[PDB]
C-alpha cells in the first residue's frame, strides 16, 4: 500500500453507482478537511436519445417513449404531448375528459410527493419511515391496476380527442376511502416534524437560496415558491379549467430543506383538497348512474351528447398535423414541464425539443455545495428532487 | 454435590499421577463455554432479524428450516465456503491477521462472566480489568486492518471508527468504578453477593442510577449499535474491502461483542443468580437444605434461568432501541459523550464516595 | 487513466501485467481473447486472431489515445471472431455453468 | 460444411460426498446474497419488494451496498455504454461464486431502445453472463420471485467433482501501437475557473 | 434432513417418462438432476410453455421468424431438431440423455401422450415434467397421468 | 447564563420524551398483524385491467398489416403470400419477440375483429432468450387459472373489498365490487 | 356447448359476477371466455360447471 499523506487538497470522487436510491452521477469533491470547496458533476450514463426517437415517429408510436421520458409519475409528459397536436390542429376536449384527466394528474402527483421524502428521510436519521410510505404508494399501486392496469408509467391512457378507457365501479368508492385514510397519515409525517429534537437545527441554514440569485439560476418547481415567488404556472394560465374551485399556494419565508419539506408536506393536502372537489364535481356522477340514465332513458333525449362520452371522435391513426412550431407550459411535480414541437405538415414531425425540469434545477447544486460538511451531501442532493432519467434522457 | 472431586476422585481410583488427570480437567468446560457462546450467537442474530420484522411489520427469515431458525447457522456454514479475495497490495499476512487482532481478546474475555456460585471460570481479583484492557486492544487491529486495506476512503472511516472507539473507554471505567468503590472489591463474585444477599432492596440500579445510564449509553456506543460506522463519508466505515470470511468473523465478533455487553451490564447492575424472595427462607419453609441437592439442582437451573431472562431482555431492548431512536452523527455523539457522560460520572464518584463515607451501614462495610 | 473497453470475449488493457497487476503505460496494449470459457480455441484460429490485431493495430496509426478509436479496435476484433465462427470454424463447448448463445444460434445452410 | 456455428462435443460415487455436496448447495440456496444495482424505475420496483407489502426478506435475501459480500447480482435498467465498463468492473470485483439476474426488457434485449438508438446496449448478455432472464416492462415482483425461484432451481444443478469451472484462463499476448499521448480530462475545476470569474 | 438413495435412476431406467411432485416455494429437483450426472446422465434444462409444437421441434425442422424492425427484410431461420443434434455429437460412455421441462403447468394432455410414444420410440432420451407438487416429493409414470 | 442551562435541560427532557414517545409508537406498532403475503402459496388476484401476454388466433385472422404500423418497434410479423386460386391472401407463420415488447397493448385496441388477446401470464422464467419467438399454437394454449389450483390460496387487492376494508386478508364475506352493478338499478329503479 | 355462443359465470366466489363473454375454444373440459371490457379484450378461461348458457 502507498498511501502518502501530504499537505495538498483531497480530491473525492463519488462514483455513480450510489446505492441508496440515486441514479448514475459521478460527483468528484475538492476539499481539504472537514469542509467542501469544489465539487464537479459528471453525467451521461442514462442518456438514451429521446430527441432521435422522435425524428421518424407517429403519435400512436411514442407513448410508451414519452412514458419512460420521467420513471417517476410519467402522465404530465402524456398529458403534454397530447395538448400539442390538438392546439397545432385545433380538436376540442369534452369537460369530462378533463376531469378525469387532472384527477389522474393529481393522484400521480400524490405519489411523486410521496416519493421524495422517503431517501430524504432515510439519508438523515431514522430508517422507519420506508415500509409505511412504500405501502402507502402500494396503496396507490393496487389502485391504479385496480383502474388502468398498472402501477406506474407503462400506461397509455391517453389519445388526441381523449381517453380511450374509462373508470371502474368501485374506484371513485376506493379513492373516497384513500383521501378518508391518507389525511392522518400526512398529520403523523407532519407532527413528526413539528416538535422534534437537532434534526430541524441540522437543515435549517444549509441552502440559504435568495430571491434574485433564484430568479437569475432560473429556478422552477417548489424551490420557486421556497423562496417566496408565487409563480404557479396552473395559476399563470389555467390548463384544464383550473378556476373553478378553491386554490391556495402554500408560500415559504426562507429557503432550506425544512421549508422545502413543509411546502411539499402542505401541497399533499392541498392535492387532496383538489381532487376532494374535483368528487365534488363531475357532473353525471359515477358510472354507474350515467349507465343507468342512459339505459333507462332515451337515445338521444338528454343524456348522451357531445359533452359526455368516451372520447367525441375517433381519431385516425396515420394523421397529419399542420405546420408550425408550439409550446405549452405545464406545472409537473419537480418543477415546468415544456414541448417545445415542430410540424411541417407530415407524418413524423421535424424537431422535438425537450424542456426538461431537473437539468435547469441542477445548476443551482453546484452553488449550493460550498462550504458544507460530509453528511450534507446527500441531504442537499435529495432536497433538490431530481432524477437521472430527467437530466441525462 | 461436586462432579470435578467426583472426576477427581474416579480417577484416582482408577489409578494416576494427580496432574496429568487434573491437566485435562479444564478443557471440556473451555470448549462446551465457547460451543454455547457459538450458540448464543446464532440465537442472537435470528432474535435480531426477527424482531426488526416484527418491528416493521413483516416476517422474518423463511422457507429454511421450522422457521428459518437455520439460517444463521447457513449462513455461518456458507460464509467459510466463499472465496478469499485479496486486494493488489502487499502485507497478506497483516491483511489476514489484522481481524484475527480484532477477534483474539473480545473472545478471550469469556473467563470473566460467572452463572452462579461455583459455574465459573475465573474470579482472581480483578476481572473489569480482564474486561476493559482486553476490550480495548480491536482499534490496533482496526487501525492495522485499515492500513492494510490499501484505500483512501476505508482507512479514513477505519481511522473515524478509532476514535469513536477510544473515545467511550474512560466513562466506562468510571461507570465500573463507581461500582467498586462500593462493593470494595474488583471481582464479580463479591459484586454480585453484596447483590444477592438481600433481594430487591439490595440492587445496584437503584443505588447509581445515573451510573447504569452512563454504562449503558458506553456500551451502545462501545458495540456499535447507535453510531452506525458499518453512507460513513463514501460508502462504509471499515468494509467493502474483504471476503466472507473476514466479514463473517467481523459479524461474529460484533455480536460475541454484543452479547457480552449485554450479560456485564445485568452482571454489574441488576444482577444474575439472584431471586425476589431469599433462598434463605425458602429454603427455611421447604425443609433441611444444606446436603440435599434436589432443590440445589433446581435453585442452580432457576439461577441460570434468571441469567438468560435478564440477557434476553438486555438484547431485546438494545435491538428495539436500535431502530427507535434516529441515527445521529459521530461528532454529535463524540460530542455528548464527552460532555454528558465524563463530569456526570466524576460528580457520581464523587456523590457515592460521599455517601459511603457519611453513612456506612447500607454500603459496603 | 486505466483506457480499456471490454465486453465478453476480448480485453485490450493500455498497461502491461507484470505478475498480477497493470501500471499505467501509453506504449504497450496486451490482448487478451475470450477470458470465460464460452467458446473452445486452438492455436492456429487464435493465431488468425493474433494477426488481425496486429493488423487492425498497424491500421490505426498517427491518432490521440481515446476510448472511442479502442473501443472500434475491439469491436472490430469482435466482428472479426463473428465471422471466424460463421466462416465454418470452432464454437461454442458444452462444459460451461451457463449455455447463453450471445454471437447466433446453429443453423441449417440449405 | 451445410452447418453454420457448429457444437464441439466434450462413473461412481460416495453417499457421504453426496450429503456434504447436499449440505453445500443448500447453504448457497438458504443465504442467497444479492446486490442492489439499479439506474431506472426497475430500481423502484426492485424496492417494492423490500418493504412490507411482498416480503422479498423471507427467503434470505438482505440488501447490501458492497459489491464483494454478494453471490449474486442484479442488474435492471436501461444500461449506457458508459455505464458498461462500470458493470462489468462491478461484476469481475464480486468473488468467483456469483450469479447473474437480468430484470427488464432493456436489460435483456434492447427493449424500446432498439429501433432508433446509439447509446442504449441492447442486451447485458453482451457484458455479463446471464443465468436466468427475465421479460417484461416492467415485470411483475411476483415474476422476479419466480425468478428467484427458478435461480434457485438452476443453483442446485452444480457439482462439487466439477467444481473446475469458475476461472479464467490466461492466453496472454503483447504488441505495440503507435498513438498519440492524450491530454489529460478534467478532474474538478468547476467554481474556482479563471474564465468564470473574470469575463473573457 | 432426508438421507436420499439411487432410486429416481431405477425408477427412470425402468419406465420412459416421469412425473415429479416438486415444492414451487424453492428447489429440490436438483439433487436428482446432479445424482443423473454422476450416475452418467447428460441434462438439458428446457422450459415446456415455449415450445411451439412437438413434432416441428423435435422431429423435423422449423422455421423460425426474427423480429424485425423494419430495416431488415423477412428472414427465416432453418433450426433444427433440438434432441437429434444433442443426440449427435453427445457421447462421452453413451449411457443415455434427459430431458427436463420446467413450467409443465401450461400444457395440454393431448401432446403428452405424443411425448410418450416419441420417448419411447427411440431409446435414448428421456422425458422428465415437472408439476407444481402438493407438500411431498412423489414420482408417478406420465403414462398413467395420461390415462387418469 | 443560567436562562441557556435551563433551555437547555428543556431540549434535554423533550429529546427524552420524544424518545418515550418513539418507544411507546414502536411497542404499539408491535400489535397489528403483518400485511404480507407468501409466494408462492398467497398469489394476488389479477384484475380485468391488468394486462399480460398477447393472444393470437389461427382462425379469425386475415394478414390485413394494420397492428404492424401501431407498434412502434413492428414486433408481430406477417409472412403472407399470394395465392392465385384465391383472389386474397392467407397466413403462413406468425412470430413475436417478448424481450423486446413493452407490453402496454396497444395493438390489441387497434383490431376490429379482435385477432389479439390479453392472457393473464407474467410468470415467464427462461435460462435462454433465443426461445422468445412464440409460435401461434404456443400462443393458443390455455391460461394458468389462479382459482383452480389448490395449493395456493386466492387473495384480493385493496380495490376489490366489499365496503372498505384497509388489511384485506381475512374476507369472510363472499362480496366484491363495492358500489353496485348496473342491472339492478334497472329493475327497483 | 359450441364456440360462438354467449354464456354468463355465476360463480358467487370468483370476482367476475355475471359477466357475459364470448367462447373461442373447447379442450381438456376447459371453456375459453373472452371479456369485453373497455377498449381491451380480455380472455379469462373457466369451466364447464362455472358458466351458463344465455341466448
Ligand atoms: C441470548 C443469549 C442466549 C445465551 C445462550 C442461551 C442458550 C444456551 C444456554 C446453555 C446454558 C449456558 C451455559 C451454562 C453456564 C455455564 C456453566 C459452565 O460452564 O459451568 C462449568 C462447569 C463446571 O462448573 C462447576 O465447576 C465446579 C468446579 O469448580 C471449581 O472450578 C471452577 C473453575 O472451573 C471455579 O474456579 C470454582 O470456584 C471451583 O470450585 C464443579 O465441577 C461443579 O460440579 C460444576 O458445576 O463445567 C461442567 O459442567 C463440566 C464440563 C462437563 C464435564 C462432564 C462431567 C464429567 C463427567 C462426570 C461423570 C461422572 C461419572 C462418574 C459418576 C460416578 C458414578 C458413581
Ligand atoms: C444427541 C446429542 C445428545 C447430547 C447429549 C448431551 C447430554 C448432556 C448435556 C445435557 C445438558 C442438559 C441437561 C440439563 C442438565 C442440568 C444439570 C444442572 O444444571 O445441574 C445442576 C448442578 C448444580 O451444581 C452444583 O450446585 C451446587 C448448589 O449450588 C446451587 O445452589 C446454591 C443455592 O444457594 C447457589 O445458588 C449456587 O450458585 C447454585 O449453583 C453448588 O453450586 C455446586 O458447586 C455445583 O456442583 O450443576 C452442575 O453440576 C453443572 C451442570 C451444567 C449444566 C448446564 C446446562 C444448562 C442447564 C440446562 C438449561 C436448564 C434447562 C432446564 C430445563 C428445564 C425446563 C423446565
Ligand atoms: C428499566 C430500565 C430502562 C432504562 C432505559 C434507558 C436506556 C436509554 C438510553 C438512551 C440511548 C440513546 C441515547 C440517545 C440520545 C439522543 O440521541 O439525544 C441526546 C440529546 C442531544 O440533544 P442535542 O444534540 O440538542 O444536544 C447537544 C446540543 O445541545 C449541542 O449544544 O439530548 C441529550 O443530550 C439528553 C440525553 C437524555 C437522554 C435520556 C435517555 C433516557 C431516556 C429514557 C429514560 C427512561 C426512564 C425509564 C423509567 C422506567
Ligand atoms: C420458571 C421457569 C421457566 C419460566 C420462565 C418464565 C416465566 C419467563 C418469563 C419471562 C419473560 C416473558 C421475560 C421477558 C421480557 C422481555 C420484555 C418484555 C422486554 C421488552 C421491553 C422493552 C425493552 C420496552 C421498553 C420500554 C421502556 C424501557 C420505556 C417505556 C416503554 C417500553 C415499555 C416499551 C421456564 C419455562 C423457562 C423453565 C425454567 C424455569
Ligand atoms: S424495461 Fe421498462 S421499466 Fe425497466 S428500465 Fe426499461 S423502460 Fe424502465
Ligand atoms: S392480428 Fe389483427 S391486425 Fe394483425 S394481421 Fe391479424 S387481423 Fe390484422
Ligand atoms: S404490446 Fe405493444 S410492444 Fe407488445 S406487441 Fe403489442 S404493440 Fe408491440
Amino acid at each position: 500500500p502507498k498511501i502518502e499523506t501530504r499537505t495538498e487538497p483531497m480530491v473525492i470522487n463519488m462514483g455513480p453507482h450510489h446505492p441508496s436510491m440515486h441514479g448514475v452521477l459521478r460527483l468528484m469533491v475538492t476539499l481539504d478537511g472537514e469542509d467542501v470547496i469544489d465539487c464537479e458533476p459528471v453525467i451521461g450514463y442514462l442518456h438514451r436519445g429521446m430527441e432521435k426517437i422522435a425524428e421518424n415517429r407517429t403519435n400512436i408510436m411514442f407513448i410508451p417513449y414519452v412514458s419512460r421520458w420521467d420513471y417517476a409519475a410519467g402522465m404530465f409528459n402524456e398529458a403534454v404531448t397530447v395538448n400539442a397536436p390538438e392546439k397545432l390542429a385545433g380538436i376540442p376536449v369534452p369537460k369530462r375528459a378533463s376531469y378525469i384527466r387532472v384527477i389522474m394528474l393529481e393522484l400521480n402527483r400524490i405519489a411523486n410527493h410521496l416519493l421524495w421524502l422517503g431517501p430524504f428521510l432515510a439519508d438523515v436519521g431514522a430508517q422507519t419511515p420506508f415500509f409505511y410510505i412504500f405501502r402507502e404508494r402500494e396503496y396507490i399501486y393496487d389502485l391504479f391496476e385496480a383502474a388502468t392496469g398498472m402501477r406506474f408509467i407503462n400506461n397509455n391512457y391517453f389519445r388526441i380527442g381523449g381517453v380511450a378507457a374509462d373508470l371502474t365501479y368501485g374506484w371513485v368508492t376506493k379513492c373516497r376511502d384513500f383521501c378518508d385514510y391518507f389525511l392522518p397519515k400526512v398529520d403523523e409525517y407532519e407532527r413528526l416534524i413539528t416538535n422534534n429534537p437537532i434534526f430541524v437545527r441540522r437543515l435549517q441554514g444549509v441552502g440559504k437560496i435568495s430571491r434574485e440569485e433564484a430568479i437569475n439560476w432560473g429556478l422552477s418547481g417548489p424551490m420557486l415558491r421556497a423562496s417566496g415567488v408565487k409563480w404557479d404556472l396552473r395559476k399563470v394560465d389555467h390548463y384544464e379549467c383550473y378556476d373553478d374551485f378553491d386554490w391556495d399556494v402554500p408560500v415559504a419565508t426562507e429557503g432550506d430543506c425544512l421549508a422545502r419539506y413543509i411546502v411539499r408536506i402542505q401541497e399533499m393536502r392541498e392535492s387532496v383538497k383538489i381532487i376532494r372537489q374535483a368528487l365534488d364535481g363531475l357532473p353525471g356522477g359515477p358510472y354507474e348512474n350515467l349507465e343507468a340514465k342512459r339505459m333507462l332513458e332515451g337515445a338521444k333525449s338528454e343524456w348522451n351528447g357531445f359533452d359526455y362520452q368516451y372520447i367525441g371522435k375517433k381519431l385516425s391513426p396515420t394523421f397529419k398535423i399542420p405546420k408550425g412550431e408550439h409550446y405549452v407550459r405545464v406545472e409537473s411535480g419537480k418543477g415546468e414541464l415544456g414541448i417545445y414541437l415542430i410540424g411541417d405538415d407530415n407524418v413524423f414531425p421535424w424537431r422535438w425539443k425537450i424542456r426538461p425540469p431537473d437539468f435547469n434545477n441542477l445548476q443551482v447544486l453546484p452553488q449550493l455545495l460550498k462550504g458544507m460538511k460530509v453528511a450534507d451531501i446527500v441531504a442537499i442532493l435529495g432536497s433538490i428532487d431530481v432524477i437521472m432519467g430527467s437530466v441525462d434522457r | 454435590i461436586d462432579l470435578q472431586g467426583q472426576f477427581i476422585s474416579a480417577l484416582q481410583s482408577l489409578g494416576l499421577s494427580h496432574d496429568l488427570a487434573k491437566l485435562l480437567w479444564l478443557p471440556l468446560p473451555m470448549l462446551m463455554m465457547l460451543i454455547v457462546a457459538t450458540v448464543g450467537v446464532l440465537v442472537a442474530v435470528w432474535l435480531e432479524r426477527k424482531i426488526s420484522a416484527a418491528v416493521q411489520q413483516r416476517i422474518g427469515p423463511e422457507y429454511i428450516g421450522p422457521l428459518g431458525i437455520l439460517a444463521p447457522l447457513a449462513d455461518g456454514l456458507k460464509l467459510i465456503f466463499k472465496e478469499d479475495v485479496l486486494p493488489a497490495n502487499s502485507d497478506r499476512w497483516l491483511f489476514t491477521l489484522g481481524p484475527a487482532v480484532v477477534v483474539i481478546p473480545v473472545f478471550l474475555s469469556y473467563i470473566i462472566v460467572p452463572f452462579g456460585q461455583n459455574l465459573l471460570i475465573s474470579n482472581l481479583a480483578m476481572g473489569v480489568f480482564l474486561w476493559i484492557a482486553l476490550s480495548s486492544i480491536a482499534p490496533i487491529g482496526l487501525l492495522m486492518a485499515g492500513y492494510a486495506s490499501n484505500n483512501k476512503y476505508s482507512l479514513l472511516g477505519g481511522l473515524r471508527a478509532a476514535a469513536q472507539s477510544i473515545s467511550y473507554e474512560i466513562p466506562l471505567a468510571l461507570a465500573v468504578l463507581a461500582v467498586a468503590m462500593m462493593s470494595n472489591g474488583l471481582g464479580t463474585v463479591e459484586i454480585v453477593e453484596q447483590q444477592s444477599q438481600y433481594g430487591i432492596l439490595s440492587w445496584n440500579v437503584w443505588r447509581q442510577p445515573i451510573g447504569f445510564l452512563v454504562f449503558w449509553i458506553a456500551a451502545l456506543a462501545e458495540c456499535e449499535r447507535l453510531p452506525f460506522d458499518l453512507e460513513e463519508e463514501l460508502v462504509a466505515g471499515y468494509q467493502t474491502e474483504y471476503a466472507g470470511m473476514k466479514f463473517a468473523l467481523f459479524y461474529l465478533g460484533a455480536y460475541v461483542n454484543l452479547v457480552l455487553s449485554a450479560l456485564l451490564v445485568s452482571v454489574l447492575y441488576f444482577g444474575g443468580w439472584s431471586f425476589p424472595i431469599p433462598l434463605e427462607t425458602i429454603a427455611n419453609l421447604l425443609g433441611v437444605s444444606e446436603t440435599n441437592p434436589f432443590l440445589q439442582i433446581a435453585f442452580a437451573v432457576l439461577g441460570i434461568t434468571m441469567t438468560l431472562i435478564k440477557a434476553y431482555f438486555f438484547v431485546f431492548l438494545a435491538i428495539l432501541l436500535r431502530w427507535t431512536v434516529p441515527r445521529v452523527r459521530i461528532d454529535q455523539l463524540l460530542d455528548l459523550g464527552w460532555k454528558f457522560l465524563l463530569p456526570v460520572g466524576l460528580v457520581n464518584l464523587l456523590l457515592t464516595a460521599g455517601l459511603k463515607l457519611a453513612f456506612p451501614v447500607a454500603f459496603g462495610g | 487513466m486505466l483506457l480499456k473497453s471490454t465486453t465478453r470475449h476480448v480485453h485490450i488493457y493500455a498497461g502491461h501485467v507484470v505478475d498480477g497487476e497493470v501500471h499505467p503505460d501509453t506504449e504497450t496494449l496486451t490482448l487478451n481473447v475470450d477470458p470465460d470459457n464460452e467458446l473452445e480455441w486452438n492455436e492456429a484460429a487464435l493465431a488468425k486472431v493474433e494477426a488481425k490485431f496486429r493488423e487492425l493495430v498497424a491500421n490505426a496509426a498517427g491518432e490521440d489515445l481515446t476510448e472511442y478509436n479502442l473501443r472500434r479496435i475491439g469491436s472490430d476484433l469482435e466482428h472479426f471472431i463473428r465471422s471466424l465462427l460463421m466462416q465454418g470454424e470452432i464454437g461454442y463447448n458444452l462444459n460451461s455453468r451457463v449455455r447463453n448463445y450471445s454471437l447466433g444460434i446453429p443453423r441449417v445452410n440449405h | 460444411p451445410a452447418i453454420l456455428n457448429p457444437i464441439a462435443r466434450p462413473l461412481a460415487e460416495n453417499i457421504i460426498l453426496t450429503s456434504l455436496n447436499d449440505v453445500y448447495d443448500w447453504a448457497r440456496l438458504s443465504s442467497l446474497w444479492p446486490l442492489m444495482y439499479g439506474t431506472a424505475c426497475c430500481f423502484i420496483e426492485f424496492a417494492a419488494m423490500i418493504g412490507s407489502r411482498f416480503d422479498f426478506d423471507r427467503f434470505g435475501l438482505v440488501p447490501r451496498n458492497s459489491p464483494r459480500q454478494a453471490d449474486l447480482i442484479i442488474t435492471s435498467g436501461t444500461i449506457t455504454m458508459k455505464m458498461a465498463p462500470a458493470l462489468v468492473r462491478l461484476y469481475e470485483q464480486m468473488p468467483s461464486p456469483k450469479y447473474v439476474i437480468a430484470m427488464g426488457a432493456c436489460t435483456i434485449t434492447g427493449g424500446m431502445f432498439s429501433s432508433d438508438s446509439y447509446s442504449a446496449v441492447r442486451g447485458v448478455d453482451k457484458l455479463i453472463p446471464v443465468d436466468v432472464y427475465l421479460p417484461g416492462c416492467p415485470p411483475r415482483p411476483e415474476a422476479i420471485m419466480d425468478a428467484i425461484v427458478k435461480l434457485r432451481k438452476k443453483i442446485a444443478n452444480e457439482h462439487i467433482n466439477e467444481r473446475g469451472n469458475l476461472a479464467q484462463t490466461h492466453r496472454l499476448f503483447t504488441a505495440k501501437h503507435k498513438m498519440k499521448p492524450v491530454p489529460p480530462i478534467l478532474t474538478g475545476q468547476y467554481l474556482n475557473a479563471p474564465s468564470r470569474q473574470a469575463p473573457p | 434432513g432426508l438421507l436420499a438413495g439411487y432410486q429416481f435412476v431405477k425408477d427412470l431406467e425402468s419406465a420412459g417418462a416421469l412425473a415429479l411432485f416438486v415444492p414451487p416455494e424453492g428447489g429440490f429437483e436438483g439433487r436428482y438432476q446432479r445424482r443423473l450426472r454422476s450416475k452418467g446422465y447428460t441434462t438439458l434444462p428446457m422450459s415446456a410453455p415455449g415450445l411451439g409444437d412437438l413434432a416441428a421441434y423435435l422431429t423435423q425442422e422449423h422455421g423460425i421468424r426474427p423480429a424485425h424492425t423494419g430495416k431488415e427484410d423477412i428472414r427465416v431461420y432453418f433450426q433444427p431438431p433440438l434432441v437429434t443434434y444433442h443426440l449427435e455429437n453427445l457421447p462421452p460412455n453413451a449411457k443415455g440423455l434427459v430431458l427436463w421441462l420446467i413450467d409443465g403447468k401450461r400444457l395440454s394432455k393431448q401432446e403428452f401422450a405424443y411425448l410418450a410414444q416419441l420417448t419411447q420410440t427411440l431409446p435414448k432420451f428421456k422425458v422428465v415434467v415437472e408439476v407444481g407438487g402438493d407438500r411431498v416429493v412423489r414420482w408417478e409414470p406420465l403414462a398413467d397421468w395420461v390415462a387418469a | 447564563f443560567l436562562n441557556q442551562i435551563t433551555n437547555y435541560a428543556k431540549e434535554a427532557v423533550q429529546s427524552a420524551k420524544y424518545i418515550g414517545q418513539g418507544l411507546s409508537v414502536t411497542f404499539d406498532h408491535m400489535r397489528r398483524r403483518p400485511i404480507t403475503v407468501q409466494y408462492p402459496y398467497e398469489k394476488l388476484i389479477p384484475s380485468e385491467r391488468f394486462r399480460g401476454r398477447i393472444h393470437f388466433e389461427f382462425d379469425k385472422c386475415i394478414a390485413c398489416e394494420v397492428c404492424v404500423r401501431v407498434c412502434p418497434i413492428n414486433l408481430p410479423v406477417v409472412d403472407w403470400v399470394f395465392n392465385k386460386e384465391l383472389k386474397k391472401k392467407e397466413l403462413k407463420h406468425y412470430s413475436i419477440d417478448f424481450g423486446v415488447c413493452i407490453f402496454c397493448a396497444n395493438c390489441v385496441e387497434y383490431c376490429p375483429t379482435n385477432c389479439l388477446s390479453v392472457t393473464e401470464e407474467y410468470e415467464l422464467a427462461t435460462y435462454d432468450r433465443h426461445e422468445l419467438n412464440y409460435d401461434s399454437v404456443a400462443m393458443g394454449r390455455i391460461p394458468y387459472k389462479v382459482t383452480q389450483d389448490p395449493m395456493v390460496t386466492p387473495i384480493r387487492e385493496f380495490a376489490y373489498l366489499p365496503a372498505g376494508v384497509m388489511s384485506g386478508h381475512d374476507l369472510p364475506a363472499g362480496a366484491q365490487r363495492a358500489g353496485e352493478r348496473p342491472e339492478a338499478i334497472a329493475n327497483t329503479a | 356447448i359450441l364456440p360462438g355462443m354467449t354464456v354468463k359465470v355465476t360463480n358467487p366466489n370468483d370476482t367476475y359476477y355475471q359477466f357475459q363473454g364470448i367462447v373461442q375454444r373447447i379442450t381438456d373440459g376447459k371453456v375459453a371466455v373472452l371479456f369485453e371490457g373497455g377498449n381491451w379484450d380480455k380472455l379469462v378461461t373457466f369451466q364447464a360447471s362455472e358458466l351458463e348458457p344465455v341466448v
